[PDB]
RNA sequence: CAUAGCCCAGCUUGGCGGGCGAAGGCCAAGACGGAGAUGAGGUGCGC
């Protein structure tokens, strides 16, 4: 039914949202480390002769993530404001799919949690030097509502 | 005309399999574990037979005897090699082995003795079996959603394999046919009735939409080779991808076609006639790779009278470079293509030169060994880890039944861990994460494991065709020797070159001469003396006994080589 | 997730541009009879 197209449309819809809401939180995230001098000279350095460059490398890329080790407390208030920021914004999305959308709730919700799910996974990922990100998925094809309608 | 060619065609990876095909493959495999089956059971019912005469079952009797025995006289040797941690033993050993092979003898002798007695009983058996053989088909076919060309394809593979195996056992290793799991990878087929009296089934009939065969196979698009190489490769890889409509088979009695997209390169010559069409799917690090052969017949080749006679020898000496695996003589200077310059390397004279295969591939097969012992080794660590979290949580499930410490201590493949973790997606269970992150990383390292493989393999069979061409480019007669340490042989192996050469040289109608190589190695051409010694050969040179001065081997090989042939 | 390999219209080799389980292909030289990884015995499927 074209109820279940647009309902997955709607979800295809949701993940993308959250998924280029998350960049802009990580960017944010990003931001808001690069604001100390010491995170930004670092940055600038990270920016057999094959050993020597890896070494420097990992090093500058050691020395960053040192760098944000040492600042971590006196950053938790800024980078918890950019969170409460993202979960109002997640929150707005739920009035804009569901309270004013005919995408179900159960729908969202299900969504919501495995985008969770997978943050969790890829924040420890990148953690120990072991990199990988979501990206956008291109769209390929009870049943929530309609105009307000319930459907089954 | 009696020629048969067949020509590849590639299919999209952007393809997926239908349902049909996946059903069609179920079926062929299921048909060819049957007939396994049916075979063994066929042997067993023979040697049952062979041994029901009592001259065959002393005979059994002593050679399981002699077995025992030298099994016994093993474990003693083994005992004695444990306590040494690391020769008389040996030498019980060793009559132990001959008294065994004796009674093998004596057993041999003893069936063929008796062999004319129960020829009526083995054609009974061969009989039953056939009947067996045609039940199934009636099953499948008759009865069943199975196309009768895969059927006979089926048969015709496993007649072949069942020769292969005879012939295996007949000359050394007792090997045997083993029943095989089905991974998704199999063989379909189609084939083209050409009745009495009937038109050439011609490409150009095929590339009809309304053509005798449009309900069979129908491949649009083809085009005259004499056209064909004329048009750029751009308008030519463009033009070859095209869509193949093709019967796969019958699902509740219904006809059912695929249509592949293949990418063809070389199109068949008007004259040609098409006999059948296969369709070949396999898995490689969990992908699947289709590819369809097409196979017809094709005019001979008027054999060539003038070209110089071209002498090959085989090997495996090393070199700085690479591996060494030929060495060429030609009566008649030579011409080589310059991209192959530093493969097939030449004299001055332009007569004499050595094949080698650049180190390149020794190095990429390496690194896939290296890949294989790490994946082991993250293998067990992961079985490791897997088995503390369950001696130490609960045990979620999995399919629909509790996990034991026990049964998952006992996996050695992959597979099971594979499908476990694909189980436990998202559970939520920490193990899944560690379940998760193994398996992803693993089918980075699995593709290598095996495509860096294939692709390095491939490269080196490309030399080797290529090599093939070259020859037959020039040579009016070829000749041929009817000929770590193993590794390195296993990774260069002359065998493919001498493949390679005789099928280029039967398509293009060069005359091929396998030369009787006995006594050539210790024979030196110069000094004309055999050397009794089998040892000195392991070093290169060798001094010749007849002359007392160090010679290439090889070289004295190719030279008697082409003096026998100028008789 | 290792630090260079693998993949992106048959195959191998080069070159341009991309992807790390997903994407995106383009160009050039050459060659080409499909039918061999002991890992399994599941009685449909390493998604
Ligand atoms: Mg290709
Ligand atoms: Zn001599």
């Amino acid at each position: 039914p074209e109820v279940l197209r647009q309902q997955l449309w709607l979800a295809h819809n949701l993940r993308e949202d959250l998924v280029s809401l998350q960049l802009a939180y990580d960017d944010d995230l990003k931001a808001i480390w690069s604001s100390y001098p010491d995170v930004a000279q670092a940055e600038d350095t990270m920016a057999q002769q094959l050993r020597d460059a890896k070494k420097r490398l990992k090093d500058a890329r050691q020395a960053r993530r040192d760098a944000i080790a040492v600042v971590k407390d006196d950053a938790a208030e800024r980078r918890k404001a950019r969170s409460d920021q993202l979960a109002a914004d997640q929150k707005a999305l739920y009035g804009q799919y569901c309270r004013d959308g005919d995408l179900y709730w159960a729908s969202f919700n299900t969504v919501l949690d495995h985008h969770k799910t997978a943050v969790k996974r890829i924040a420890a990922q990148r953690a120990s030097g072991k990199p990988a990100t979501l990206r956008h998925h291109r769209f390929d094809g009870r049943c929530g509502s309609t105009d307000g309608q319930p459907q089954w | 005309m009696t020629t048969m060619t067949v020509h590849t065609m590639g299919v999209h990876y952007k393809w997926q399999i239908p349902e049909v095909l996946r059903q069609q493959l179920w079926l062929a495999h299921n048909l060819r574990e049957d007939l396994v089956s049916l075979q063994l059971a066929y042997d067993d019912d023979l040697k049952a037979i062979w041994s029901s005469y009592p001259d065959v079952a002393q005979a059994e009797d002593t050679m399981a005897a002699a077995e025992a025995d030298a099994v016994a006289l093993s474990e003693r040797v083994k005992q004695a090699r444990i306590e040494a941690r690391s020769t008389e033993l040996t030498q019980q050993l060793r009559d132990a082995k001959k008294r065994l092979k004796d009674a093998r003898q004596a057993r041999r002798d003893a069936i063929a003795v008796v062999k004319d007695d129960a020829a009526e009983r083995r054609k009974a058996r061969s009989d039953q079996l056939a009947a067996d053989q045609k039940a199934l088909y009636g099953q499948y076919c008759r009865d069943g959603d199975l196309y009768w060309a895969s059927f006979n394809t089926v048969l015709d593979h496993h007649k072949t394999a069942v020769k292969r195996i005879a012939a295996q056992r007949a000359s050394g290793k007792p090997a045997t046919l083993r029943h095989h799991r089905f991974d998704g990878s199999g063989t379909i087929a189609v084939q083209l009735q050409r009745q009495a009296g009937a038109p050439p089934r011609t490409p150009m009939v095929l590339a009809d939409e309304a053509g005798k065969y449009r309900n069979v196979l129908h491949i649009p698009g083809w085009t005259d080779p004499d056209v064909w190489e004329q048009m750029t490769r751009s308008q030519c890889r463009q033009s070859g991808r095209v869509t193949v409509r093709m019967r796969c088979g019958s699902t509740d009695g219904q006809p059912q076609w695929i249509d592949l997209p293949v990418q063809v390169h070389r199109w068949l010559p008007a004259d040609a006639d098409i006999t059948g069409a296969e369709l070949v799917v396999t898995r490689v690090a969990g992908i699947y790779r289709a590819k369809l052969c097409v196979t017809a017949r094709i005019g001979d080749t008027e054999p060539v009278t003038s070209g110089p006679t071209v002498a090959l020898h085989l090997g495996w000496r090393s070199t700085e470079e690479g591996t060494a695996v030929a060495t060429w003589r030609s009566d008649a200077p030579l011409d080589i293509p310059f991209g192959l310059r530093t493969v097939m390397r030449v004299d001055a004279a332009g007569t004499s030169g050595i094949i080698v295969v650049p180190a390149t591939i020794e190095r990429r097969l390496t690194r896939t060994e290296n890949i294989a012992s790490s994946r082991s080794l993250a293998l067990d660590a992961l079985r490791d880890k897997v088995v503390g979290w369950l001696s130490d949580n609960d045990a979620p499930t999995y399919r629909d039944a509790p996990l034991e410490a026990a049964t998952v201590k006992q996996w050695k493949s992959p597979q099971r861990f594979a499908s476990l973790a694909h189980a436990w997606k998202d559970n939520g269970t920490e193990i899944s994460d560690i379940l998760w992150a193994w398996f992803s990383l693993d089918r980075k390292q699995w593709a290598q494991q095996e495509n860096g493989r294939r692709k390095a393999l491939g490269h080196r069979d490309d030399l080797y065709r290529q090599i093939a061409a070259v020859i037959s480019d020039q040579a009016g007669h070829v000749l041929v020797d009817d000929t770590k340490i193993d590794r390195r042989r296993d990774h260069a192996a002359p065998g493919g070159l001498r493949a390679s050469v005789v099928a280029a040289m039967t398509r293009d109608g060069v005359p091929v001469t396998i030369v009787a190589a006995a006594d050539f190695t210790r024979t030196h051409s110069r000094c004309g003396h055999v050397n009794p010694a089998d040892d000195r050969y392991l070093s290169n040179p060798v001094r010749c006994d007849g002359c007392g001065a160090m010679y290439d081997q090889d070289r004295s090989f190719v030279t008697l080589m082409l003096r026998a042939a100028t008789a």
